[PDB]
């Protein structure tokens, strides 16, 4: 990587984007999925004061 | 809505407990565990008749020995040197 | 306390019910 | 043939083991992006302030950026931007701010 | 978990009975033997 | 009066030292600061095993996270690894996951082999190979 | 034998096969070769280790630092060799794996600086309308390590 | 059950102790049965003989092996 | 408590592990009385070990003002300027000798909080994660839901 | 210098002039940059990699908040990689011949 101290920071901690689509789809599958990556179980680098929030895009 | 009367474990109308799968697998392994210390613990090997004293010398030997250690209780011994040297409190550049 | 025998079922003991659920048929 | 992982994301991990049978040796090269796979960057190039009778004008024009705003409409636009609750932007009493410490140590 | 490791013979503690405790920890740089703890 | 209290004001200020970071009257009225100091000081000694559980407990977490972006699970993993004769705990784990991506992608690879390894001999009931990463060493 | 395909007549998870075995270890002999030609030819650079030094699994790396709890018998300023390697690896390659590796191996070396304690810290007893109350102060001794540099021998 | 548990030697858990095979024994044991665990005691080699009393070891399922090394096979 | 008392990190003063390690311990100035009986300790101290104190290490200079006080001190300063002053009041040769010498192990850093035991300079090698970690790029990066 | 950045040290100016000056030093055409990865464009948090490719092969990439940073911080990647100066280079042997 050989990155700096800001560009990898920001490039670390940023908020990612998602998109999950329905159709013929169980609500619950969706939105665990989707509360998980609002959280941020899906991430290493998971902490509760980090505030490492996503975005989740379900149509 | 549903209220329970006085104490849910105590009394007469009170709330049941019930089992599911872990209790049951537990007590399924205990039960194992335990019926194997039977099997374990059905087999002597000196029938109790061959073992009216091979020990005994060891216990009385114990016993004296116990005997010997409690009936030993005296006040410790008192020297003269700790009363001479505990006038070094108000020592100097000696 | 209650008595052994009475009307209401009377529920047993946690570790009697889960012997009981445990050796079934 | 047989792969564990995808060898197409991330790094490509060979699994392998000595011949001796008390060390496990793993040769995982590092994985590049094709150029298959990237798309050209936009070069929004922008000019609709320059005309024919000043020069100056695009330079004056350009300090003509200020709003001015109160308090509720200012917190839903920053709310709305940053896609964070209005309990946020907020002020703080002075005992929650005195109490701030303001050196905190450093690592790394 | 370690219950799959009381079928092989090397207990359900690893940090007890094994390489990873009777073994010495440290050591001198130069080749001398570290003095065993009390434990 | 004979021989009566001349250094009350210091142990006033010895059990007001650890009350001077309180809201309200906790950090002035005496007779509340020794209860509030009190119940300060039981809490921060009970809550070292909370602190551990917590940690352990965030530790799990990033090991599932990290598990489910590979493309694994967290028991399947915890038990591979513990089927490999390697022992690392959930903090170096971590540590991989979060820092070292390729030597942690390395080990999902190699648990998702040892698991596939298992599933052929349990149905095979093995007999031959059982195995190739497996073969346990015994120490004697 | 033969069953048709619907819902529950084949498993959810792709049947995944098992190569050759011969083939299997001829590849695994070609890459620990290829991993020792690369460590005998000079590729490597900045590598990390996990040293099991006092129970306790760090992340021990070129210049780091470590605090255990307790004290080693050893003056300050001598070096101190660390055993127990169960994984290490440089970039592109990593070595593991059965308990520990080899002591001719991985060689790290470490250096202890400070010795110094640690803070005053409490263990307060309380109980409610016993008159009960308990307090101590436990100072443990610490000990402070340095890695210097981690060796490596390509003799696998 | 308590007395039993004490006078066998038994205080802390998860701890290995060797009694006899005695029907005494045999009813001290059957006693707790329902808090203990019985397993036997076999012997691979022979017994430890003086020279073989600081290296030794329990290890696991009961066997008492006289010769306990660090090196592998 | 941790909430009350300031903490730091842990780290070296000037890097002694690297290239070579000195001695942090600079002036230790004992303050014995002439007559009393609270510098008992101190003063057989300086007649019995204080030699042999200072020939174990000659970076370590070791100052006796011999004031006619009441309670022994010692006044130790390290490199980074901390000057930790303690009392010797009422203890033995052995005690006084164990204190002196962890003074002398020890450096000039605060005896406060630790904060995170472990403390390394380059902690990312093979690349720091990043969200973008583990997933695989398409054809010419082309986003979801999209023609071309 | 242990953890230390390479250009916290040296604070150049334009990373991308030296860095073809370089590359036309080392017998190379001209490096193009190219958009690797991207996330959120139309947010106020927006972040994007920009991939420095030559003579269609990746050397180094540069993520950043907008275009140009990202952009800097790639030929950055690219002109410490030519040099040598990484976070995997050989550490210094401290020790004695
Ligand atoms: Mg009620």
């Amino acid at each position: 990587s050989s990155f700096s101290r800001a560009p990898q920071q920001w490039a670390t901690f940023a908020r990612i984007w998602y998109l999950l689509d329905g159709k013929m789809q169980p609500p619950g599958k969706l939105a665990a999925m989707a509360s998980i990556r609002l959280q941020g179980l899906h991430k290493p680098v998971y902490h509760a004061l980090s505030d490492c929030g996503d975005h989740v895009v379900i149509m | 809505r549903g209220r329970i009367p006085g104490r849910q474990w105590i009394g007469k109308h009170r709330r049941p407990r019930f089992v599911s799968l872990r209790a049951k697998q537990n007590m399924i392994r205990r039960l194992e565990i335990e019926a194997e210390n039977h099997y374990w613990l059905s087999m002597p090997y000196m029938t109790r008749e061959q073992e009216r004293g091979h020990a005994a010398v060891r216990r009385r030997e114990a016993f004296e020995a116990i005997k010997a250690a409690a009936t030993s209780k005296f006040p410790p011994h008192r020297f003269i040197a700790d009363q001479l040297d505990h006038l070094n409190v108000t020592k100097k550049w000696s | 306390g209650s008595k052994a025998v009475t009307r209401h079922r009377r529920v047993m003991h946690f570790q009697r019910q889960k012997l009981m659920a445990v050796t079934e048929y | 043939t047989y792969s564990p992982l995808p060898d197409d994301y991330n790094c490509n991990v060979e699994l392998a083991l000595t011949s001796d049978g008390r060390t496990i040796v793993c040769y995982h090269p590092s994985v590049d992006i094709p150029y298959e796979h990237t798309k050209p960057i936009p070069r929004p190039d922008p000019v609709h302030n320059n005309e024919e009778t000043h020069d100056q004008v695009l330079k004056t024009r350009l300090e003509e950026k200020v709003e001015h705003l109160e308090e509720g409409p200012m917190i839903e636009q920053l709310s709305k931007m940053f896609f964070t609750t209005k309990h946020r932007w907020y002020p703080h009493g002075r005992y929650h701010r005195c109490r701030k410490n303001l050196n905190p140590p450093k690592d790394r | 978990g370690g219950q799959w490791r009381l079928q092989q013979g090397l207990a359900a503690n690893p940090s007890g009975y094994g390489p990873l405790t009777e073994l010495p920890d440290w050591s001198y740089a130069d080749g001398r033997p570290a003095p065993p703890m009390k434990g | 009066l004979r021989n009566r209290v001349t250094d009350r004001y210091f142990r006033i200020q010895e059990v007001l030292k650890h009350a001077r970071h309180f809201r309200g009257r906790k950090n002035r009225c005496y007779r509340l600061a020794v209860r509030t100091v009190i119940r300060a000081f039981v809490k921060c000694t009970k809550a070292r095993y909370l602190k551990k559980k917590n940690m352990r407990t965030l530790w799990i977490n990033r090991i599932t996270a990290a598990s489910q972006e590979h493309g694994l699970k967290y028991p399947a993993l915890i038990g591979n690894l513990v089927k490999c004769q390697v022992e690392l705990n959930r903090k170096v784990l971590a540590d991989l996951a979060i820092y070292e991506p390729k030597t942690f992608k390395s080990l999902a690879a190699l648990a998702s082999r040892r698991r596939h390894e298992g599933f052929a001999a349990a149905l095979g009931d093995g007999k031959e190979p059982e195995g190739i990463f497996s073969r346990v060493v015994q120490y004697h | 034998g033969y069953v048709p395909k619907t819902s529950l007549s084949s498993p959810p998870w792709p049947e995944v096969v098992l190569p050759d075995p011969v083939e299997e270890t001829r590849h695994h002999a070609e890459v620990v070769k290829k991993v020792n030609e690369m460590i005998v030819t000079g590729q490597y650079g900045r590598l990390f280790a996990v040293v099991h030094f006092a129970s306790r699994q760090w992340k021990v790396t070129s210049e780091d630092l470590i605090l255990i709890g307790n004290e080693l018998d050893l003056a300050c300023g001598e070096r101190i060799r660390l055993e127990k390697v169960l994984l290490v690896g440089a970039d592109n390659f990593t070595l593991l794996g059965k308990p520990l590796l080899g002591k001719d191996l991985v060689r790290v070396e470490a250096t202890v600086i400070e010795k110094t304690e640690s803070w005053p810290r409490i263990i307060m007893r309380f109980r409610k309308r016993k008159n009960f109350k308990k307090k101590r102060i436990v100072t443990t001794p610490q000990t402070v390590l340095r890695i210097n540099s981690i060796e490596i021998a390509p003799c696998l | 059950e308590k007395d039993i548990i004490k006078m066998l030697g038994l205080e802390k858990a998860h701890t290995p102790q060797v009694h006899k095979n005695i029907p005494s024994v045999n009813a001290k044991l059957k006693v707790v049965k329902h808090l203990i665990r019985i397993k036997p005691l076999k012997l691979p080699q022979g017994l430890p003989a003086e020279e073989n009393m600081s290296n030794t070891c329990l290890k696991s399922t009961g066997e008492l092996v006289v010769q306990w090394h660090l090196k592998p096979v | 408590t941790a909430r009350g008392t300031p903490s730091r990190f842990l780290a070296s003063v000037l890097h002694n592990g690297l290239g070579r390690y000195v001695q942090q311990l600079q002036r230790l100035s004992f303050s014995v009385s002439r007559d009393g009986a609270s510098s008992r300790g101190a003063r057989e101290f300086v007649e019995r070990e204080v030699i042999d104190f200072a020939r174990r290490n000659p970076g370590v200079v070791i100052y006796v003002n011999s004031r006619p006080c009441c309670v022994p001190r010692v006044v130790a300063e390290y490199l980074n300027g901390a000057v930790r002053e303690e009392s010797i009041h009422c203890k033995s040769v052995e005690e006084i000798s164990t204190l002196v010498q962890k003074l002398a192990d020890q450096s000039g850093l605060d005896v406060i909080r630790i904060r995170k035991p472990f403390h390394t300079d380059n902690p990312s090698i093979q690349g720091q994660w990043h969200p973008f970690t583990n997933k695989p790029t398409t054809f010419r990066g082309l986003r979801p839901r999209e023609v071309q | 210098m242990t953890g230390k950045e390479l250009f916290e040290m040296w604070k150049i100016i334009n990373p991308m002039g030296l860095l073809v000056e370089e590359l036309k030093k080392r017998n190379v055409s001209a490096p193009e940059s190219r958009l690797t990865r991207q996330s959120g464009g139309t947010t106020a948090l927006p972040l994007y990699f920009v991939g420095l490719y030559c003579d269609k092969k990746l050397i180094a990439e540069g993520p950043g908040e907008t275009v140009l940073v990202a952009e800097e911080e790639a030929a950055r990647v690219a002109l410490r990689k030519l040099y040598g100066f990484t976070e995997n280079r050989r550490p210094w042997n401290y020790s004695k011949p």
